[PDB]
This record gives C-alpha cells, sequence and structure tokens, in this order.
C-alpha cells in the first residue's frame, strides 16, 4: 500500500535481506498480506421447491 | 330426519370405519346381528321390521379386507353389496388408482351413492376415511371427492386424512402420493382433519400406559373422536351444534379448512377414579401441547377459531370460568382479528365404553377441533421430502406409465407453495 515511510534505500536493504533469509533459512522476514480477490463462479438455479 | 353418510375406502380407512361401527352398534343398543333385543336414524335405517342397516359404503380394490369383514360376527349386519371390492390393487401408486383401476370401480360406488342417497331425506352431509400415503386411498379418495362435488353440488363433505409421521414412515414413496391427494382434496372437500400416527402412539403411551399398541388402540380413540363430534345431532342437547354451522364458524377463508384434534379426558380404569376429573382440568388437558392428535406443536403458531364439544353432566357456568382462565394464559395467544374464537357445545350423554378396551367409564369428556396457524410445518417437511426425491425424478417412471403426465408433479408443489404463503399471509397482524 505504500504507508511504510521508508527511504528507498533501506527498502532495497530489507528485500535483499530477506532473499538471503529465504534462501538459506526458507524463512521470510517479511509478513504475508492477505490479498482478497473476487471471483464469480456459476451456481445452477437449483429451484428450492 | 337428520341423516349423514359415511365412505371408507382402503385398508386403513376399512381399519378405522369397522372401528366406529363396532362403537356406533353398542352406543345405540343394536346387537352384532342388526336386530334390537328414535336417535339411530342419523346413522341407521329401518327396514320395516327387525334389522337396521348402516348408511356405510366399504370401498377397496384389494379383496382381503373385505373378505376378513364378511367373515365376522358383523357379517349379518351390512347389505351384502355395498362392500364394493376390486380385484387388483393399485400397490401404493396413486396412477393406477386414480387413472387406471379406479375408473372401472367407481362408476358402482357411484350408484350405491345414488341408492343410498335416495332413501335419506334430510341429508346433512358426508363423512370419508382415506389413509392418504397408500395408492388406492387416496386415489379413490380424490376420484370420489371430484364426482360428488359435481353430482350434488353444496352438500357438505368431511373428510378424516391420516398423513404421515414427520419420521416415522411405512412406504417409501408416500410423499408423493401424500402431496398429489391433498393437491385434489384441496379445492374439493369441505372439512379435512389431521389424523398422523405418531402423535396418537405417544398419547396411547404416556396416558393409557401401553408400551404395545396396535392399530385397533388408535382406531378405537378415532372412533370416540367421531362419536364425540357427531353426539350432537343424535342426542338431547343444552347447546346444539350442527355439521352445518361449521365453516361459518372455523374456516376464516375457502382456502384454510386444515385443523387438528385433540380429545381429553384419556385415563385408564386402575387410577381413573382416583381424581375427580373436573371440567376444568379436563379442558386444560384438552388445549395441552403434548395431547395433540398430530404431531404439530401450537405453540409456534397462533390460533384461528376453536370449536370444543363436551358431553355429560357439564353445566355451562363451569365452561365459562374455563375458557376465562384459557384466554388469562400467556402461552395461548390468539390472532389479532378474532376478539373471540370459542364455539362451545354441550351434550347430556355420557361417551359410551366398549368392552375389553383401553379407556375406562367417565361422565364428563371434552373434544376439541381447532383452526390454528402452525399447521404448516408439517406442509413445510413434507414438501422438503418431496424435493428430495423430485429433483432426480426418482420412482417417476412407476407414474408416468399409469398415463399421469409428467407436468401433474409440478402444479401440487406450486399448490403447496401457494398454500403456505396463504398461510403466513393470514397470520400477520394489522
Ligand atoms: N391410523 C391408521 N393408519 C393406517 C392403518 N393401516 C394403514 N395405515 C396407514 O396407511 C398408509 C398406507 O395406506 P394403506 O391404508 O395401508 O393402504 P391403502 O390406502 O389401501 O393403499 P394400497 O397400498 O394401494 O392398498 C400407511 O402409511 C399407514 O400409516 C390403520 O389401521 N390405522
Ligand atoms: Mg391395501
Amino acid at each position: 500500500k505504500g504507508i511504510l515511510p521508508m527511504k528507498e534505500s533501506f527498502k532495497y536493504a530489507y528485500l535483499v535481506l530477506n532473499d538471503l533469509f529465504q534462501e538459506q533459512l526458507q524463512f521470510s522476514i517479511i509478513e504475508p498480506k492477505s490479498a482478497t480477490k473476487e471471483v464469480v463462479k456459476a451456481q445452477p438455479l437449483i429451484g428450492i421447491t | 330426519m337428520r341423516e349423514v353418510i359415511s365412505i371408507h375406502v382402503g385398508q386403513g380407512g376399512i381399519q378405522v370405519g369397522n372401528a366406529c361401527w363396532e362403537l356406533f352398534c353398542l352406543e345405540h343398543g343394536i346387537q352384532p346381528d342388526g336386530q334390537m333385543p328414535d336417535a339411530f336414524n342419523t346413522f341407521f335405517s329401518e327396514t320395516g321390521a327387525g334389522k337396521h342397516v348402516p348408511r356405510a359404503v366399504f370401498l377397496d380394490l384389494e379383496p382381503t379386507v373385505i373378505d376378513e369383514v364378511r367373515t365376522g360376527t358383523y357379517r349379518q349386519l351390512f347389505h351384502p353389496e355395498q362392500l364394493i371390492s376390486g380385484k387388483e390393487d393399485a400397490a401404493n401408486n396413486f396412477a393406477r388408482g386414480h387413472y387406471t383401476i379406479g375408473k372401472e370401480i367407481v362408476d358402482l360406488c357411484l350408484d350405491r351413492i345414488r341408492k343410498l342417497a335416495d332413501n335419506c331425506t334430510g341429508l346433512q352431509g358426508f363423512l370419508v376415511f382415506n389413509s392418504v400415503g397408500g395408492g388406492t386411498g387416496s386415489g379413490l379418495g380424490s376420484l370420489l371427492l371430484e364426482r360428488l362435488s359435481v353430482d350434488y353440488g353444496k352438500k357438505s363433505k368431511l373428510g378424516f386424512t391420516i398423513y404421515p409421521s414427520p419420521q416415522v414412515s411405512t412406504a417409501v414413496v408416500e410423499p408423493y402420493n401424500s402431496i398429489l391427494s391433498t393437491h385434489s382434496l384441496l379445492e374439493h372437500t369441505d372439512v379435512a382433519v389431521m389424523l398422523d400416527n405418531e402423535a396418537i402412539y405417544d398419547i396411547c403411551r404416556r396416558n393409557l400406559d401401553i408400551e404395545r399398541p396396535t392399530y385397533t388402540n388408535l382406531n378405537r380413540l378415532i372412533a370416540q373422536v367421531i362419536s364425540s363430534l357427531t353426539a350432537s345431532l343424535r342426542f338431547d342437547g343444552a347447546l346444539n351444534v350442527d355439521i352445518t354451522e361449521f365453516q361459518t364458524n372455523l374456516v376464516p377463508y375457502p382456502r384454510i379448512h386444515f385443523m387438528l384434534s385433540s380429545y381429553a379426558p384419556i385415563i385408564s380404569a386402575e387410577k381413573a377414579y382416583h381424581e375427580q376429573l373436573s371440567v376444568a382440568e379436563i379442558t386444560n388437558s384438552a388445549f395441552e401441547p403434548a395431547n395433540m392428535m398430530a404431531k404439530c406443536d401450537p405453540r409456534h403458531g397462533k390460533y384461528m377459531a376453536c370449536s370444543m364439544m363436551y358431553r355429560g353432566d357439564v353445566v355451562p357456568k363451569d365452561v365459562n370460568a374455563s375458557i376465562a382462565t384459557i384466554k388469562t394464559k400467556r402461552t395461548i395467544q390468539f390472532v389479532d382479528w378474532c376478539p373471540t374464537g370459542f364455539k362451545v357445545g354441550i351434550n347430556y350423554q355420557p361417551p359410551t365404553v366398549v368392552p375389553g378396551g383401553d379407556l375406562a367409564k367417565v361422565m364428563r369428556a371434552v373434544c376439541m377441533i381447532s383452526n390454528s396457524t402452525a399447521i404448516a410445518e408439517v406442509f413445510s417437511r413434507l414438501d422438503h421430502k418431496f424435493d428430495l426425491m423430485y429433483a432426480k425424478r426418482a420412482f417417476v417412471h412407476w407414474y408416468v406409465g399409469e398415463g399421469m403426465e409428467e407436468g401433474e408433479f409440478s402444479e401440487a408443489r406450486e399448490d403447496l407453495a401457494a398454500l403456505e404463503k396463504d398461510y403466513e399471509e393470514v397470520g400477520i397482524e394489522t
């Protein structure tokens, strides 16, 4: 969302650190964020008779 | 000069007709041979010298029950050629008894009905009994009602149908023909009374203390209810009620005529006399939800009108003093547009006891016929059961191959939806 008031230099340093931790330790220092996607699915009009 | 004709179709109908016809013969002093060793005229007819002939006709396509009737102790009572019997059973198929084999038998039944009606001079109306969850019963009942509605017109017909229990069932296909028969009698019968077996089983278990009941015990209670309903036509009473005085008091609208009954007291001789059986306590017991003769909860809906019959030595002031108490209670609420909803009848003749039966002899009894908004639950659950199998068109081939069209199932569903919407529309306050 661009809400973190961070200098770009620190943003790149943090990403490089995260990639290093993900390769070496299989862990991310970045917290996962949820992305909600509206999907349109088909449902049959089963008549509630 | 007042008469009524009772129609019995199907195995359940014949087995409850036997139950009511021991009781009437016992109540009027007529021996099983038909010979006495002016109130009989409502149900019977005089032959000139000696025996009496019931104003009843027995119908069935399957001959076993009629053959059992024609060899029992009551072989001499019924006229030999009013026990119409077929050869082939409908086998729980509604389309069979409405389109295939019932049509060839219905003409003889209508001829018998005409021959019985020409004898009566003051015909009050017809009674009909049929277990709904069967082929021949539902189909022939529908066809007979449809023929009578046009042959006679405005004559009143009363239907004591036995709907299937909520969960207990004997067949697997009874929702289909139950729904179709409800469709047929919705626009053709003036009164329909609910009679499912599970509620009466619970009544017997709790009050009569019988742990292994059979169908005869159920049919005796139904016979007692019928006798209580029709007592006012053949016995002197301080406040009489006629059959024609019902649609003016219990039926607010032409579509709504399904109501559920109750009876009180129900007690055995082993502990009946230890308590006084006052009118107040019996009229309280009659309104108990657990004593409904159909497995429906009246606490889930409003009341529309209550017609309730007394018989014995009851005094009107005691009846009024008990109606006031019921109006007082907060757990029983009537619909807004009905300030008074009680119709009261008082008769002097106490209920008669059948030897070897369950009920004891008492001096006071009460029978209520109550129309309530809560009845929609049975329609909803039957509809839900119907939809489950009609979604996959199961068992439909047994009906399409007997002459019925494919679309005939849908319109019964639409009429039930209309009835359920109507019951909801009526019960809302203004
Ligand atoms: N209360 C009561 N119900 C009964 C009695 N006998 C049968 N039934 C009900 O009737 C339903 C089936 O219809 P039946 O009357 O047995 O048979 P039918 O009406 O002659 O129809 P067919 O099967 O074609 O012969 C069952 O689900 C039972 O619940 C009875 O003696 N008393
Ligand atoms: Mg049968």
